[PDB]
């Protein structure tokens, strides 16, 4: 390097090309695919980082993982990105994604080490993707039956199959059936916002429930609270976006007079204001109210006085989930306060919730909305449990829009390597090397499984390539049993749009990574 | 054995993946683990010697110097200055099991860091943590399926409250108000037994006020069923005693009215000036007539008032009290059976509130005056004030009070009952061994471990009392074998018998239930982590 | 000129036209003197905001006058320079009738 | 902006309120809509009034959209909606497209 | 004109999913209750509502 009396680019610049530069890629998404290798399957375990400000995080959700670690390296990012896309998409198998796209990298490590042209490499794993969704999407098992009970098996299998890699797993069962229930309550856009999930420390996994209806905590109230009766057994509910305060009229409204009786009239007007608005929320028939704003003491005495309830300060996703599963309207007038836009429960009740009061309404039979309440021993714990939740979620959702499932436990990745191999072995032959590799590299999540349980990964690799071979479609990995065994019956069931977006995301990621030949990295500003 | 991983490249090139990994730090497998059980087994062995009536506090002192000198185990972990993680889920573990039960938050701690423990002599045995979780989970639910067996039923009715008062008396014994011991029990089951909805329903701890004075005896610890107030008379010549009182609470202070709106008053003339003024003094003279024409006797505000108005009242024979807080004029409606009212205009008879003695109290040399609202007819509100001979014994007997004040809540919530001393862990460790022996090979060890954990609180006990844990424990365990009874127990205090149920040691099951419950998912979650991944930074 | 018109509705081309050239602010201005409104209802609040606007709809309305009387029909057009700000209620009103404007020239 | 009273008498007489914040996004839906950018609350007249074959709210991948869809195969603007796996990726194919 | 082709990304589903729309797409959410309509009649105002 002669040195120019003027340089071209900046200087700190920093440049790496060349077959030495996408190794390196490839070593350092094997780096990240090393930090959430042992988080996969029912034998998995969690991980715990603890960020600058000291406050840690236990999770075993490979995305969760990675976010919280701060990766710099530009293509390792990319392994982010696509676990991050595989959440969004899916909200289930953020972790497998990672692995294949890390073992189709080291797969082809070292035909790139003999100078092969990666545009071949490309190809070959676009050409091996396209057959294996093929091949996804023509195994899938799917019943055309629309029968009820069955898809509340289907639904409740997948869910428990989702879970049964979380510290819930032991409660499986429970915590499916009650994201099944909640899943069919959501009415037809199945929105994230309508299913409440609450935290509440102190208490056995066991002690969770899911109420039908909506449930908050206690919001601030004034004094004359405690004076309200706290049960009613046919409320109707006010929904209400409104201040009940005893205010200003307006931020710029002035008040002028030159008279004592009209400072009098004033203040017996603002008075009858506050009044007026009360009596004609007591004369709209609810017993219940609440708002979105703030009501102050006064008004809190005044439902007192006539045995109501009243709320302020109620959070806008709470009301909204209270509208939809009362049937009211959220009213920032009360001026037409019918029977139409007031909400209905069953009963209504205020109850101590390991040392918190939290509002319940149930009873609501046209509930479009639920809420989870989660009893943990720690706030990690609680949180945690509220991401498996959220797995859990959308895969019952995934799985409401099509009714497609594939064997898991390594089953469907161990059928579709035996498909790319056979058809592999019918190529000219510089194809046959990538898409056997592609093939090899399919089985990364069965030996995965097999070293996170603490099996021989080799012999029971080699079982599910013989049984595979001589007939067998949904035969994986059985964690209890020490072996193999059919992963159907043994209702191992994720829905194949899991698998099919996961090896989309890994193709794209690895197809990425090795279309590149230069890094440039210019000088921090 | 930390940043992660270090190899810049086969060819020399820099290799940098995580910001900051020359500076972080990580762990990795089975010595992750190891590492977290020690942590674990550090905490409740010093937890461990706060068990029982021999028990032992720990003095506390926080960063400005305080000290507080306590026994409850969750306040203790709370105010400790831990840096590990596996600490502060320990910390975490006892202020949940302070939260759902209130008692009990020393005994999560000891029993988690048994499991700890066995899990670790398991895994060098060399078991998959999972397995051990997953033998503890099926252990807990044998042990509480046995709890649920074995407990017994307690009357909650008021007219006969002995088993409450034994169950309090068990709650405080390990405190050191246990001088006081019974006094402060049966204040305690009074108290949650007046403000409380009958029909198995919660008990509402804000109906509860719990204030401390220096001086005095903690002997003088006393249930108020009214209000205590921190507030005096405002007029110094004011009568310091009403009789059958009738208040009168208002939110109003006594003072000329004013719009919230921004207003302006023009005052334009001297006619203007003279209207103003008699305004004014008739706006004071009518709110003390309005006030007065309802019969009451006192009258009790929250804004406070001005000196026109105090001296109309002390001229008008009302006492009268102001600047009282919110959450005290909700406490003084409620006991006192009267209505708040937000002005003199709506101020009626009916809404008066009705107290048989209204007096203030002086505290010695101290100029301190506060308020006693009590005799009221059907007060719905109770007050406990503790007195002692400084301020931390104080603080200790307010703690101790909430743990025998959640204890007969969770009896008024769920009546069932075991016998304490050790008896119900003893009992369910034999249930659990029981299992074990009809249970497959593999998890039989997680189980037995699971029994070997359980058996550390009798052990503890033991070893508190100065007695030799191990035969004590052993002879206790093959007195329950040899004749059926689960009341057996270690005799802490040397009474002769080791009959529990003969020397009324009383526990909640639910109490019991949520100890094993959360350890058991404490301890699962903590062996499910096997990788830290700490900044390493030390900063200032 | 560096600038077009700011109106998306403006004509973009126009055949024959007629220039005119002015330096008269077309957009709100505030009175010089602290004038501030006072209102005791919403009605009135309305009524003074359609009033308040009068002083540049007259002269907005000038301009409007002059181009029906110049020319009456769509062939030619007019092109309206101003040195000053056009608020974009009097470029709605300009644009209604068919007159390119441009405003802030040099 | 949109005030709670409004949003009220808007939700009692079934509209559907969609706040464009920047007004590149507001001509250009004009421009694919047929609508005239009205300064006042006054109501459309005929002319000024806005025609789409459906509006909708939907949810791609995890992002809530609202979508102004004609059924015939013309209009003034035609968007294409891109999915991908990585920002980076998406970025090259909007490159490509450009 | 070019600027009349919009380019919306949104992540997930691979570039094989792309799709084109004959109008436009943003990614907002509704202010009110209302979230479907099939005749829309859109009025469009600069000023505030
Ligand atoms: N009961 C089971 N037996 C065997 N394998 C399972 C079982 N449940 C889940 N798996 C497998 O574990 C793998 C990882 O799933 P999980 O850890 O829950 O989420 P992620 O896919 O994000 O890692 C899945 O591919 C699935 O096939
Ligand atoms: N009089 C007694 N005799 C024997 N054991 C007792 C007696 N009183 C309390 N214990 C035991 O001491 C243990 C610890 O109780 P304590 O220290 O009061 O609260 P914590 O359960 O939070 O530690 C309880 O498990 C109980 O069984
Ligand atoms: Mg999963
Ligand atoms: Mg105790």
């Amino acid at each position: 390097m002669m040195p120019t009396p003027v340089i071209l680019l900046k200087e700190g610049t920093d440049s790496s090309q060349g077959i030495p530069q996408l190794v390196s890629n490839i070593s350092a998404c094997q780096v990240i695919a090393e930090a959430v290798r042992t988080t996969l399957g029912p034998r998995g375990m969690d991980k715990l980082i603890v960020d600058g400000r000291g406050k840690a995080t236990i999770s075993n959700d490979g995305a969760t993982i990675l976010k919280l670690l701060d990766v710099v390296h530009p293509a390792a990012k990319t392994l982010v990105d696509i676990a991050k896309s595989q959440d969004a998409e899916v909200g289930d198998g953020t972790t497998s994604v990672t692995l294949l796209a890390a073992e189709f990298l080291k797969q082809v490590k070292p035909y790139v080490e003999e100078g092969l042209h990666p545009q071949i490499i490309i190809r070959a794993f676009r050409t091996a993707t396209q057959l294996a969704v093929n091949k996804i999407k023509e195994i899938a098992v799917t019943v055309k039956k629309a029968d009820k009970v069955e898809q509340r098996k289907l639904l409740e299998k997948c869910a428990m199959t989702a879970l049964s890699s979380k510290l819930i797993s032991q409660q499986k069962a429970f915590f499916a059936k009650m994201v099944v229930d909640a899943v069919m309550m959501l009415d037809d856009l199945l929105q994230l916002k309508m299913i409440g999930i609450k935290k509440v420390q102190g208490g056995a996994l066991e002690d969770s429930q899911l109420v039908a209806g909506v449930a908050f905590k206690k919001t601030f109230s004034y004094a004359g609270f405690e004076m309200q009766p706290k049960k009613y057994h046919n409320p109707k509910i006010a929904l209400l976006n409104v201040e009940l305060e005893l205010k200003a009229e307006k931020d710029n409204a002035e008040i002028r007079v030159h008279t004592v009786e009209d400072y009098q009239a004033i203040v017996d007007a603002e008075w009858n204001i506050l009044y007026d608005k009360l009596e004609k929320i007591h004369h709209s028939g609810a017993k219940v109210v609440l708002s979105k704003l703030p009501i102050g003491d006064v008004a809190t005495q005044y439902f007192a006085d006539r045995d109501m309830f009243c709320a302020g300060r109620v959070p806008e996703e709470d009301l909204k989930r209270t509208m939809m599963a009362c049937g009211g309207s959220i009213q920032t007038s009360v001026n037409a306060l019918s029977a139409d836009v007031l909400g209905r429960c069953q009963v209504f009740e205020e109850t101590q919730i390991g040392g918190e009061r939290y509002n319940f309404f149930t009873g609501c039979p046209k509930a479009k909305t639920c809420t989870f309440i989660l009893r943990g021993g720690a706030e990690q714990f609680m949180e945690e449990t509220e991401r498996s939740l959220h797995d859990a979620i959308m895969i019952v959702r995934r799985a409401i829009k099509n009714d497609s499932v594939v064997a898991g436990g390594g089953a469907i990745e161990m059928e579709l390597s035996k498909y790319l191999r056979d058809y592999s072995r019918t190529i000219p032959g510089k194809q046959q090397l990538l898409i056997g590799a592609y093939a090899k590299a399919l089985e990364i999540i069965p030996r995965q499984l097999c070293d996170n349980a603490g099996f021989d990964a080799t012999n029971i690799l080699n079982k599910l390539r013989a049984r595979h071979a001589q007939g067998g479609t949904w035969y994986g990995v059985d964690i209890n049993n020490e072996d193999i065994a059919d992963n159907f019956e043994a209702f191992v069931w994720e829905p194949a749009m899991v698998r099919i977006n996961a090896l989309t995301a890994a193709s794209e990621a690895a197809c990425l990574i090795v279309s590149v030949d230069e890094t440039i990295k210019n000088p921090r500003s | 054995a930390s940043m992660g991983t270090l190899a810049f490249d086969e060819y020399g090139r820099p290799f940098l993946i995580i910001k900051d990994q020359d500076r972080k730090s990580r762990l990795m497998g089975l010595e992750a683990l190891k590492s977290h059980i020690m942590a674990a087994k550090a905490v409740a062995n010093t937890m461990r010697t706060s068990l029982g009536p021999n028990g032992l506090d720990k003095m506390m002192v926080d960063k400005d110097g305080d000290v507080t000198v306590t026994n409850d185990g969750a306040t203790i972990l709370s105010m400790m200055d831990v840096d590990h993680q596996i600490a502060k889920l320990m910390v975490e573990l006892s202020k949940s099991q302070d939260d759902e039960i209130g008692d009990g938050t020393t005994g999560v701690v000891v029993l988690a860091g048994a499991l700890l423990e066995e899990a670790e002599q398991l895994l060098d045995r060399g078991i998959h943590p999972i397995r051990i979780a997953d033998g503890y989970e099926q252990a807990a639910r044998v042990a509480i399926e046995h709890l649920d067996k074995i407990s017994d039923s307690v009357l909650v009715d008021i007219k006969d409250t002995e088993p409450l008062i034994q169950t309090a008396k068990t709650t405080l014994g390990s405190k050191v108000v246990n001088s006081c011991h019974r006094q402060m029990a049966e204040i305690a089951v009074n108290a949650v037994l007046t403000v409380a909805d009958m029909e198995r329903r919660d008990v509402d701890f804000e109906l509860i006020k719990v204030e401390g004075k220096v001086g005095g005896r903690l002997e003088d610890t006393k249930l108020i069923k009214g209000v205590i107030v921190d507030k005096d008379f405002s007029h110094p010549q004011m009568p310091k005693k009403v009789e059958d009182a009738k208040i009168a609470i208002l939110t109003c202070p006594f003072e000329p009215p004013k719009p919230k709106t921004k207003h302006k008053l023009d005052v334009t003339s001297v006619e203007d000036y003279k209207a103003l003024q008699k305004y004014e003094k008739e706006k004071f003279e009518e709110m003390i007539q309005q006030i007065k024409e309802t019969g009451a006797n006192l009258a009790i505000c929250q804004w406070g008032f001005d000196d026109e108005a105090n001296h109309l009242l002390l001229q008008n024979n009302l006492p009268a009290v102001r600047w009282v807080g919110g959450p005290e004029i909700e406490l003084i409606a409620i006991a006192t059976g009267g209505r708040i009212v937000p002005r003199f205009s709506e101020l009626t008879a009916e809404k008066l509130g009705f107290a048989g003695l209204v007096q203030e109290i002086s505290f010695g040399t101290t100029k301190d005056k506060m308020l006693v609202i009590e005799q009221c007819k059907n007060s719905r509100a109770v007050t406990i004030f503790i007195r002692g001979g400084n301020k931390m014994i104080i603080e200790e007997a307010k703690r101790s009070l909430h743990d025998a004040l959640c204890v007969i809540r969770n009896l008024i919530r769920d009546n069932r009952v075991v016998y304490g001393g050790g008896a119900a862990e003893i009992s369910c460790a034999l249930a659990v061994s029981q299992e074990a022996d009809k249970c497959p090979t593999l998890e039989q060890y997680a189980m037995r471990a699971f029994a070997d954990a359980l058996e550390v609180i009798p052990m503890a006990l033991s070893e508190n009392s100065g007695m030799n844990p191990i035969q004590t424990m052993t002879e206790v365990r093959a007195r329950q074998v040899k004749e059926m009874n689960p009341a057996l127990g270690i005799d802490c205090l040397h009474k002769g018998t080791n009959d529990m149920k003969q020397q009324h040691v009383i526990e909640t099951l639910i109490g019991k239930k949520q100890q094993i419950s959360l350890a058991t998912q404490m301890v699962r979650m903590i062996l499910k982590i096997d990788d830290i991944r700490k900044p390493g930074e030390s900063e200032e | 000129l560096d600038h077009g018109a700011r109106h998306p509705d403006m004509k973009k081309r126009v055949e024959d036209a007629y220039i005119l050239t002015c330096n008269v602010s077309l957009e709100y201005e505030k009175t010089e003197v602290n004038s501030g409104f006072f209102y005791k209802s919403a009605e009135e609040r309305e009524k003074l905001v359609k009033a308040e606007r009068k002083f540049i709809e007259d002269r907005v309305k000038k301009i409007i006058e002059l181009k029906r009387k110049v020319c009456g029909d769509s062939d030619k057009g007019f092109v309206v320079i101003n040195q000053k700000g056009i608020d974009p209620f009097s470029l709605d009103a300009l644009s209604k009738e068919g007159i390119v404007a441009l405003r802030r020239a040099k | 902006k949109v005030a709670d009273m409004a949003l009220h008498y808007a939700n009692k007489y079934n509209i559907m309120l969609v706040r464009l914040n920047s007004k590149w996004d507001l001509r250009r839906l004009c421009k694919t809509v047929g609508a005239t950018a009205l300064p006042r609350l006054t109501p459309p007249v005929l002319e000024e009034m806005g025609h789409c074959d459906s509006v909708y709210l939907s949810e791609v991948g995890d992002t809530q959209v609202v979508v102004f869809k004609h059924e015939k195969e013309d209009g003034a603007i035609s968007t294409i909606v891109l999915r991908g796996s990585t920002d980076n990726l998406m970025d090259d194919i909007e490159r490509a497209v450009d | 004109n070019v600027d009349n082709i919009r380019v919306c990304k949104i992540l997930g589903s691979g570039i094989s999913s792309s799709s084109v729309l004959h109008g436009m797409v943003f990614k907002k959410e509704t202010e009110g209750d209302v979230t479907s309509v099939k005749d829309a009649k859109i009025a469009v105002y600069s000023c505030p509502f």
